[PDB]
Formats: structure tokens, C-alpha cells, sequence
């Protein structure tokens, strides 16, 4: 029967609700009282990359921390070499509704998909001189939320059709198809080890996968609202989440419920991406508002404010030495925040 | 929704079978995390433009 | 020669007027040369630098006129050519910029509505500040060309009643040069209520008037403030190459000096609270 | 991806000819081009050079005024007007192309070059004879310039150079220490500011040939006189 | 300027890419961005025929007017989360068939298709991102549209209906339902049109209606209005 299969899935749901209760004996905001607070952070704006002519959608710092490859609403996709503020690369989309972007972290190739359901992979690092598409990674049936290349050959492009998939480059064939979501998936991230990855969702539920087991490990509930930025803890056991009732949370792999929760009771807007910095203290949260701010990671304290941009904060990203942040907005400028 | 009631609770079987640690190791491996990696952080401490890459 | 006419007790009317309107312009302009760079939705749209270029010249034109104003018709006390005339020229600088920037305001609307297709991308950032310099320059360099070019101090020419040192072969360039753009604008603005006419037959002749009465209200409005102000300044003036010159005309176009600074006050009112996108700022602010 | 050239023959001095190559198999229009000339028992030396989109030429100062290189990037050709050539501007003609963004390794190909017979500053010093050399045998080919050619931006800008002979020359070390694409990495550069090595550690009897360097800093871009190997 | 030779070659490489987006963000701008909303069965296929995955985009150029139109309805996924690449499209072209006002959807419980039409509009009307965009509302198939007036009234889908089976009393009552669902009566401008076989006159409708947004979107942008 339907019905004694829901009477059943909530004791399961009432079995998982006592196990996370029994292990939440201390909450890590009491734990992490008795430290040194952060106090406050201030960042100022180093650079502005200028050249794009609509609202940047996504952008992704390359492995080596100076490239930044950055996806916005026209049809261009530019590569900036982010220390002396030259665009390297413009890579002229084919359909200019891109709501993603991802750097390989080998730096040979950049993905940018979106409302066209296609996951184009370009190949930057070229014989011919001009940066060339290798792969259009179509399969998908709703837009393309996130694109993550875990080598030069796979690459877990997160779509709005409530799934989650795994791809071979090489070959144009999902290898794996995450499933499980009600709703689309907003945004995923890898584990630092790649072995891992979660997926925000507008379901209000973040979704730890396996990308060598093909499902599920298990299923983080407790937003509100739809899921809409994760960033892995740097040490890869823990994960922000970011959503529409203007509240990051911070989850754990481990204990596989939420630690604590980040919110003022003045913002009250939404969160576009969340990042944390290297060593996972800062927890970067991009808002409606037209503002980031540092939310320090252990205590909940809004660390500082980085108000710059004249619209919303829609990417976000710290580079892998943790030297700089890079936020995008919807106006079309870029700024680096070291 | 036969086969759609089923995969929900073959799912949450696995899900419910997780050796869970508690918040009080698991918040102090995070907070041990940090400690120990703060030195390597240039967004905690500002480090001067000696160090900088993005002085000028 | 000196031209020591002065009124025996409508001179401190005017005078402490003027101290205060002259103030009460700039209590009219402080708040929108502030609006238009505090907010950031403002300043990016290209034709706000030609509302930001009339802000301006209607402060550096307003307190450097009526010192000017005020203490010549007191006791007469400057004197000199260098207390007078780079004064006036600094005077006619901003009051030839400031109609400059009414010219450039005119031709953003004039294309915006002849050519609407096209305005987007010809009125842009660049091409902005393109004409918001060099009307500002060409300016000054058509107000300090006596003291570069011709007094009747440094050399022979028939020196002005109306003005001491400025001759009358300057006053057909200077009303040349002001009314060879203040007659564009009163085409300029002619085209908008016309081009908008024949738009707004259109929208009810296919179906599915009213536009441009909307329209018509708030272009009079600044069309009458270019004619009840610049009007009948420029009409005495024209005189000077004429054989007028009388005494009541030199008592009455002293009370038509102080219209070039209620030109300025209302100015701001007729573009910048007629500005919805500049009204909001004011509410918000 | 070819650069044939065109051009060549014996002109007399005070005569003129115009050098052409065709470049093909490649976004042309995105590559500063360059010309550099070898004198025909002598070693490399540069001559002209042109960018993307022509919006920079500079001269190397002996032929500087009397050539005008340019190029028409729609024909995908690069021309070379040479104009009251002397009795040293005979050489064979090389082009080369090198594209300059971050990362990118310029001088990576180089044309065919025609000869072109006549009728009758950084200072980049090598100096080493005919090496004779076994293969499998660890070989250090050491340049020296005359200034420090490590940039405020800590890149050394220098390039090292395999010409085969009977070939034209083809990129190794595209600054101090990188590879070319197609390089085997075998080869290996070292060292900082004056001093450099190329040090070949494995080798064969396929890497024989005349080793050149280059200094990349300013535009007088001058090249060491190649230290030849041999079996 | 402590730039190396290959430093410099960088920086005119960034130049004439700068100047390579700019000559194409001005091929962006002379062109006109609409967007083919519409619930399903409604008739959109009528129009991207009458005038020339996931979005669509359709060019099409008229009185050298050079017109973008972008129909996500195969989409389908969450409209929330992609609505806001559209927020500075110039004029929404809604479709609303007008024959559904008698047939219902089976999937929903009551679900008169007209019913969802009207609350897809009322949905993008109050949008917080289409305030300015003016829609042009479409109100496809009249023809079929007296066709079964004349056999079952208006009453069906509306009971505050108080008229005869007339088409002229009718169709005009479902536009005055139609342009009143929005909050804003002096942000935009609701267009209105009846397609049915008006194949030349429906480009020249959108040409005259963008060219009336175009001009009312410029003199804000001057201020003038
Ligand atoms: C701004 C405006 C309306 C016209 C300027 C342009 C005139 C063309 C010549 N440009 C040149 S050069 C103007 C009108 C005036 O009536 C006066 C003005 C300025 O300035 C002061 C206060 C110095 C005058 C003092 C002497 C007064 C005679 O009793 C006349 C006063």
C-alpha cells in the first residue's frame, strides 16, 4: 500500500530525528565561546574587473589564484588575470543566458552553462590560438544551476530538473545520475578531496553524494526555504548552506545535523553564495542587499561588511590560497576584496 | 506512486543506518581545524602588501 | 568714464534679495547636486552630467554674481579693470555654461524622441563627457576672451554704457552666441511636443491626445523659464548696438540682472523635481 | 598551423623585394608576428615585429626605417617591404609567430623562411664550441645575459631555442623555467638574473642541433649565438 | 610604465578585447529583447510563426528594427529561480487564447485554463522585476473565439458576467479582466491585441508597441517624463 509506506517513512524520519537529538549534547556555539573572538574584519576593494555589460551570474577563481574566469548575461565569458586586471581570454557564448561557470582546475578548461540546459566546455589552453568548445554536455532538462570539474575529464553539473548528474568529458555520456531531490538544485560544491559532494536544493534540503556510489550518504534538512549557495568547510567535514530566509547554516558531515546558524535580525533578504576563507574561520555570504558579510564561522558575530556593489551579490569566491576574495554582482563589475 | 514511496523509504533505511559522532566531537575537530590553520589564513590577519599580491 | 547711476532706497531691496535668493538658490541646488552623485542609480545614466553640469554653473554663477551685484550697487566700490572685469567674465563664464548645459539637456531630448532607437547608444558615458567639457571650455574662453581679446581700456573700439570695459563689438558675438543655441531649444523642445504629437495620434488612431498632454505640462514649463528669464534680458541688451541707451533702461535692466539668478532657483525645480528617478532620492533621502 | 613564406631571390643593393608569408591553421589575427633573420653561417637575429591587430611595430635598429613589415589579417598574410637592402641583409628570412597573454609561450612556431640572397641592448652571450656529446649524457648549454632578467613581475624572461639544421628553430623553455607544448621533459631550464642552464638530462641523437637563446625584457631582443651539439 | 616587453603585448591584448566587447555590446543594444510568455495551449507557436532545450531564441527584424524573442515555455522547471535574466527585456508579449474559456485542465481541481492565464499574468505583472517592462498582451484565436460564444457563453469561467453571448460585449470584458490584474497602472502600459488570422498586422502591432515603450523608456531616461 501508499499509505502504510507513509506511515512507515516518518518513523524512519522520527528514528533519524532521535539519533541527530542524541548526539547534540553540546551546541558548537557554546563550545566555541571561551575563544578569542575575530573581531572586526575589514577588506578593502583592491580591483574592479570592468569589461562585462550585464549582471555577472557566476564566476570561478582559477586553481593558481590569479585567473578568474567570470560568466555574466551577454554572450561573453572572460578570462581576468586578476593581478594586473587584463582579460586573457573572451569566449563569445552560444546562448547568452548562462547561469553558471566553473574554472578545471588544471587550467585547461572552463564550463559555463545555464538556461539553455547545455553544459559547453571550452578548451582555452589551444594549438590554433582561439579558445574553442570542445563539448556541449547536453541530457539535462531544466537550466543548469552549477558545474563543478572535479578533473579534466568529469565534471557534476547540478540542473533545476530536481537531479544532479556526473559526466565524461571525453566521451559526452552521464557516467553517474544523482536523484533524489524534490525541487531543482540550486548549487553544489565539492569536497577538497572530490570524493564528496553536497547539493543545495529549493526543497531547503542540502544532500551529501557520493560521486563513486551514485546515491545519497545522507540528507541535511533544517533551512526554510529554498537552498541556493553551498561552500564545503575547508577541512571537507562540514558545509555552509545559504538560502531565502536570509540564514546561512552551518551542517556537519559527521554528526549529520546542523551546528549553528547564521543570522542577523537586521538582513532579512536572501543569500546568492556563501564561501568560507582558507582555514574555515570567515563564512562570506553574498546577499540581496547588495552586500557581503563576513559571518565569523564559530560564533555567529557579523565580522564586517563588504558593501560595494550597486546590486545584488550573485557570486562569490575566495581563491585556493586564500590571499583574496573575489564577489560579482549584477551590475557588471567584479571586486577584489583582499 | 507505488515505486516513488518505495525509493524514499529504501533511501531513508540507509540514511538512518549512520554512526553519528557527537557535536561535541564534532565542533571540536572544526574548532581545532582553524587554531591550528589561522596562520595560513590572510583574511583573519592582514598581512602587509610586503605579502600582497593585489598592493597595486 | 564712470556710469555712477544708482537707485536712492530700491538698492538695498534688491541687494539683501539677491544676498538671500542668491542663498535660496543654493538651498534650491545643495540637494540636488548631492542627489545627483550620492545616488548610485543616477549618476550612470549620461544625461544626469548635463543636469550635473547646469548644478554647477547655477552655484558657481549664483554666489560670483551677486558679491559681484551687491557691492558694486552699494558704493560702487571695485574700481579697478582686474576687481571688475575677469569678475563678470567669471560671471558670464558660468551663465553662458549654464545655458550651454541647457543647449546639451535640449539636444539629449531632441534625438531621445527623434531619433528613440538610437539614443541609448549615441548618448553614452563616453560621447557625454565628450560635450560636457568643451561647451564648458568654449564658455569661458567666450567670457575672458576681453581680456584677451579687446577692451576699450587696452585698445580703441566703442566702449558700452551698459557694461564699462566690454565693448559693443563684444554684445553682437555674446547675444549672438547665447541666442544661436537659445533659439535651438526653443525648436528642440518644439520637435519633442511635435514628434510626441504624431506619436500620440498614433497610439489611438490604431487603438489600444493623452500622451503628449503629460509631456506638455512639464515642457512649457521649462519653455516659458527660457523666455520670462532670457527674454527680456537680452532684450535690453540689444539696444547697446541700438541708439535706446536711456536712463530708465539702465534702472529697469538692473532689475533684470537678478532674473539670470531666478532663472538659476527655478531651474533645478523644472529639472530635477520633474526627474521621477531624482524624486524617489529626495523621498528617500 | 603552417607559416610558409614567399619572397626570396637576388636582388641587387640598393634593389628592393617584399617578403610574404601565409600564415594558415590559425586565428592569425590574435598572434604578434615577428620577423628574424639568420645569417647563412651565423647565428639568429631579429628584425621587425608586429602585434595584434598591427597597433604596435617595432625595428630592430640596423634595419630600422628601411623596412616596413605589416600584414592584412583578413588575407592572413604578413609582409616584409624591404627597401636599399645592404650586403649584410642577406639571411634566411624566418617569421614567427607568439601570441602574449598570461601564461601563453610566444615564438612557439616558426615559418619554413626563404632565402634571400644579395649580390656582393641586452647582449645575450653563450659562447661554446661544437659540443661533441653521447647520447644518454646529462648536457648544461648555459646562456648569460647582460642584465638581470628577472622582471619586477618575477618573471625571467628567457627563451631557449632548438634549430635542427637543415630546419627552422622551434621553442623549448618559454620563459626560465616552462616547456613548450611538445617538448619532451627531458629539457630543463635553471637559474636566475644573469646566469641560465639548459640542462638536457636524458638525451638522443633527435636533439642535435644548434642551441640559441633569447631575452624577452625590451625590444632590441637580441639572441645568443647558438651552442651547436654534435654526435 | 615597469612593464615588461611581453607585459605591455598583455595589456594590448586586454585593449583589443575591451575593444571587442564594446563593438559587440553595441551589436546588443540596437536589438530588441522581448519575451514570449504564456501559459500551455495557448497559441504562442501562432506567433513565432507569424513572424519568423531550454529558451528559444527567435530573431526577426522589421522595419529595420531588429526584434529578439525568447520563449522559455520548455522550460519547464521553477520560474522563480530563472525569471530574473529576463529583467530588462523590453516589453513582455503575453498570450492568452481566448477559446479556453470554456475548456478546464485536468490535473488541478477545478482548473479552467483561463482561470491559470489569468494568474500567470497576475504572477508577472507583480513581478519585483517586471515593473517597467510593459506587457504586450495577445489574445489569441477571436476567430475560433465566436465560433463557440454563439453556442456557450462568458458565464462558465466568469459568474460577475452580465451580458449576452456577443463577441464584442465579451472579448472586450476579458481584456478589462485581463488589464486590470496588475498592481502597477502607472509603471507600465498594458498592450492589447486580438489575433486570430492577423498575420500582417501582428508584427506591426509589436513594432508600433515597442517603438511606444521605447520612447516612453527613453524619456525617463532623460528625465523628461
Ligand atoms: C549675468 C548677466 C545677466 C549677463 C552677463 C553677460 C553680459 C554680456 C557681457 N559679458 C561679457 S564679457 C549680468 C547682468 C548684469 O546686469 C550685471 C552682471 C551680469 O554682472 C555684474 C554684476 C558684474 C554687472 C555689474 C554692473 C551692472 C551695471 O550697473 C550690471 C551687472
Amino acid at each position: 500500500e501508499l499509505d502504510q509506506l507513509r506511515q512507515e517513512a516518518e518513523q524512519l524520519k522520527n528514528q533519524i530525528r532521535d539519533a541527530r537529538k542524541a548526539c547534540a549534547d553540546a551546541t558548537l556555539s557554546q563550545i566555541t565561546n571561551n575563544i578569542d573572538p575575530v573581531g572586526r574584519i575589514q577588506m578593502r576593494t583592491r580591483r574592479t574587473l570592468r569589461g562585462h555589460l550585464a549582471k555577472i551570474y557566476a564566476m570561478h577563481w582559477g586553481t593558481d589564484s590569479r585567473l578568474l574566469v567570470s560568466a555574466s548575461q551577454d554572450g561573453k565569458l572572460i578570462i581576468w588575470d586578476s593581478y594586473t586586471t587584463n582579460k586573457v581570454h573572451a569566449i563569445p557564448l552560444r546562448s547568452s543566458w548562462v547561469m553558471t561557470c566553473a574554472y578545471a582546475p588544471s587550467g585547461n578548461y572552463v564550463a559555463c552553462g545555464g538556461l539553455d540546459n547545455i553544459c559547453s566546455i571550452y578548451n582555452l589552453k589551444t594549438r590554433e590560438g582561439n579558445v574553442r568548445v570542445s563539448r556541449e554536455l547536453a541530457g539535462h532538462t531544466g537550466y543548469l544551476s552549477c558545474c563543478r570539474f572535479l578533473d579534466d575529464n568529469q565534471i557534476v553539473t547540478s540542473s533545476g530538473d530536481t537531479t544532479c548528474a556526473l559526466w565524461d568529458i571525453e566521451t559526452g555520456q552521464q557516467t553517474t545520475t544523482f536523484t533524489g531531490h524534490t525541487g531543482d538544485v540550486m548549487s553544489l560544491s565539492l569536497a577538497p578531496d572530490t570524493r564528496l559532494f553536497v547539493s543545495g536544493a529549493c526543497d531547503a534540503s542540502a544532500k551529501l553524494w557520493d560521486v563513486r556510489e551514485g546515491m545519497c550518504r545522507q540528507t541535511f534538512t533544517g533551512h526554510e526555504s529554498d537552498i541556493n549557495a553551498i561552500c564545503f568547510f575547508p577541512n571537507g567535514n562540514a558545509f555552509a548552506t545559504g538560502s531565502d530566509d536570509a540564514t546561512c547554516r552551518l551542517f556537519d558531515l559527521r554528526a549529520d545535523q546542523e551546528l549553528m546558524t547564521y543570522s542577523h535580525d537586521n538582513i532579512i533578504c536572501g543569500i546568492t553564495s556563501v564561501s568560507f576563507s582558507k582555514s574555515g574561520r570567515l563564512l562570506l555570504a553574498g546577499y540581496d542587499d547588495f552586500n557581503c558579510n563576513v559571518w565569523d564561522a564559530l560564533k555567529a558575530d557579523r565580522a564586517g561588511v563588504l558593501a560595494g556593489h550597486d546590486n545584488r551579490v550573485s557570486c562569490l569566491g575566495v581563491t585556493d590560497d586564500g590571499m583574496a576574495v573575489a564577489t560579482g554582482s549584477w551590475d557588471s563589475f567584479l571586486k577584489i576584496w583582499n | 506512486s507505488i515505486a516513488q514511496a518505495r525509493k524514499l523509504v529504501e533511501q531513508l533505511k540507509m540514511e538512518a543506518n549512520i554512526d553519528r559522532i557527537k557535536v561535541s566531537k564534532a565542533a571540536a575537530d572544526l574548532m581545532a581545524y582553524c587554531e591550528a590553520h589561522a596562520k595560513e589564513d590572510p583574511l583573519l590577519t592582514p598581512v602587509p602588501a610586503s605579502e600582497n599580491p593585489f598592493r597595486e | 568714464e564712470c556710469f555712477m547711476v544708482l537707485n536712492p532706497s530700491q538698492q538695498l531691496a534688491i541687494a539683501v534679495l539677491s544676498l538671500t535668493l542668491g542663498t535660496f538658490t543654493v538651498l534650491e541646488n545643495l540637494l540636488v547636486l548631492c542627489v545627483i552623485l550620492h545616488s548610485r542609480s543616477l549618476r550612470c545614466r549620461p544625461s544626469y552630467h548635463f543636469i550635473g553640469s547646469l548644478a554647477v554653473a547655477d552655484l558657481l554663477g549664483s554666489v560670483i554674481f551677486v558679491y559681484s551685484f551687491i557691492d558694486f550697487h552699494v558704493f560702487h566700490r571695485k574700481d579697478s579693470r582686474n576687481v571688475f572685469l575677469f569678475k563678470l567674465g567669471g560671471v558670464t563664464a558660468s551663465f553662458t555654461a549654464s545655458v550651454g548645459s541647457l543647449f546639451l539637456t535640449a539636444i539629449d531630448r531632441y534625438i531621445s524622441i527623434h531619433r528613440p532607437l538610437a539614443y541609448k547608444r549615441i548618448v553614452t558615458r563616453p560621447k557625454a563627457v565628450v560635450a560636457f567639457c568643451l561647451m564648458w571650455t568654449i564658455a569661458i574662453v567666450i567670457a575672458v576672451l576681453p581680456l584677451l581679446g579687446w577692451n576699450c581700456e587696452k585698445l580703441q573700439s566703442v566702449c558700452s554704457d551698459i557694461f564699462p570695459h566690454i565693448d559693443k563689438t563684444y554684445l553682437m558675438f555674446w547675444i549672438g552666441v547665447v541666442s544661436v543655441l537659445l533659439l535651438f531649444i526653443v525648436y528642440a523642445y518644439m520637435y519633442i511636443l511635435w514628434k510626441a504629437h504624431s506619436h500620440a495620434v498614433r497610439m489611438i488612431q490604431r487603438g489600444t491626445a493623452r500622451m503628449d498632454i503629460e509631456l506638455a505640462k512639464t515642457l512649457v514649463l521649462i519653455l516659458v523659464v527660457l523666455i520670462i528669464c532670457w527674454g527680456p534680458l537680452l532684450a535690453i541688451m540689444v539696444y547697446d548696438v541700438f541708439g535706446k541707451m536711456n536712463k530708465l533702461i539702465k534702472t529697469v535692466f538692473a532689475f533684470c540682472s537678478m532674473l539670470c539668478l531666478l532663472n538659476s532657483t527655478v531651474n533645478p525645480i523644472i529639472y530635477a523635481l520633474r526627474s521621477k528617478d531624482l524624486r524617489h532620492a529626495f523621498r528617500s533621502m | 598551423v603552417q607559416l610558409v613564406e614567399s619572397g626570396g631571390g637576388l636582388v641587387q643593393p640598393g634593389g628592393s623585394r617584399k617578403l610574404s608569408c601565409s600564415a594558415s591553421g590559425f586565428a592569425f589575427s590574435s598572434f604578434g608576428m615577428h620577423w628574424v633573420r639568420q645569417a647563412p653561417e651565423k647565428g639568429l637575429e631579429w628584425v621587425a615585429y608586429i602585434s595584434s591587430g598591427s597597433g604596435t611595430i617595432y625595428y630592430a635598429d640596423t634595419v630600422k626605417g628601411r623596412f616596413t613589415i605589416s600584414r592584412d589579417d583578413p588575407k592572413n598574410t604578413l609582409f616584409l617591404q624591404m627597401t636599399s637592402l645592404r650586403s649584410e641583409d642577406t639571411a634566411m628570412y624566418y617569421c614567427v609567430r607568439s601570441i602574449y597573454y598570461y601564461g601563453s609561450s610566444p615564438f612557439d612556431f616558426w615559418g619554413q623562411g626563404t632565402t634571400l640572397t644579395v649580390s656582393s641592448d641586452i647582449v645575450m652571450t653563450q659562447a661554446t664550441s661544437s659540443v661533441p656529446v653521447t647520447p644518454g649524457e646529462s648536457v648544461s648549454i648555459s646562456c648569460r645575459s647582460s642584465k638581470s632578467l628577472l622582471h619586477s613581475n618575477g618573471n625571467t624572461y628567457l627563451y631557449w631555442f632548438l634549430q635542427r639544421p637543415g630546419q627552422s628553430p622551434q621553442l623549448l623553455i618559454y620563459r626560465m623555467s616552462n616547456l613548450a607544448s611538445g617538448v619532451p621533459d627531458r629539457f630543463s631550464g635553471s637559474g636566475s638574473g644573469t646566469a641560465f642552464t639548459l640542462t638536457i638530462s636524458r638525451l638522443s641523437a633527435e636533439d642535435v642541433g644548434v642551441y640559441y637563446c633569447m631575452q624577452h625584457l625590451e625590444y632590441p631582443l637580441t639572441f645568443g649565438a647558438g651552442t651547436k651539439l654534435e654526435l | 610604465c615597469t612593464l615588461s616587453a611581453e607585459d605591455k603585448a598583455a595589456v594590448e591584448r586586454s585593449k583589443m578585447i575591451d575593444r571587442n566587447l564594446r563593438e559587440d555590446g553595441e551589436k546588443a543594444a540596437r536589438e530588441v529583447k522581448l519575451l514570449l510568455l504564456g501559459a500551455g495551449e495557448s497559441g504562442k507557436s501562432t506567433i513565432v510563426k507569424q513572424m519568423k532545450t531550454g529558451i528559444v531564441e527567435t530573431h526577426f527584424t522589421f522595419k529595420d528594427l531588429h526584434f529578439k524573442m525568447f520563449d522559455v515555455g520548455g522550460q519547464r522547471s521553477e520560474r522563480k529561480k530563472w525569471i530574473h535574466c529576463f529583467e530588462g527585456v523590453t516589453a513582455i508579449i503575453f498570450c492568452v487564447a481566448l477559446s479556453d474559456y470554456d475548456l478546464v485542465l485536468a490535473e488541478d481541481e477545478e482548473m479552467n485554463r483561463m482561470h491559470e492565464s489569468m494568474k500567470l499574468f497576475d504572477s508577472i505583472c507583480n513581478n519585483k522585476w517586471f515593473t517597467d517592462t510593459s506587457i504586450i498582451l495577445f489574445l489569441n484565436k477571436k476567430d475560433l473565439f465566436e465560433e463557440k460564444i454563439k453556442k456557450s457563453p462568458l458565464t462558465i469561467c466568469y459568474p460577475e458576467y452580465a451580458g449576452s453571448n456577443t463577441y464584442e460585449e465579451a472579448a472586450a470584458y476579458i481584456q478589462c479582466q485581463f488589464e486590470d490584474l496588475n498592481k502597477r497602472k502607472d509603471t507600465k502600459e498594458i498592450y492589447t491585441h486580438f489575433t486570430c488570422a492577423t498575420d500582417t498586422k501582428n508584427v506591426q502591432f509589436v513594432f508600433d508597441a515597442v517603438t511606444d515603450v521605447i520612447i516612453k523608456n527613453n524619456l525617463k531616461d532623460c528625465g523628461l517624463f
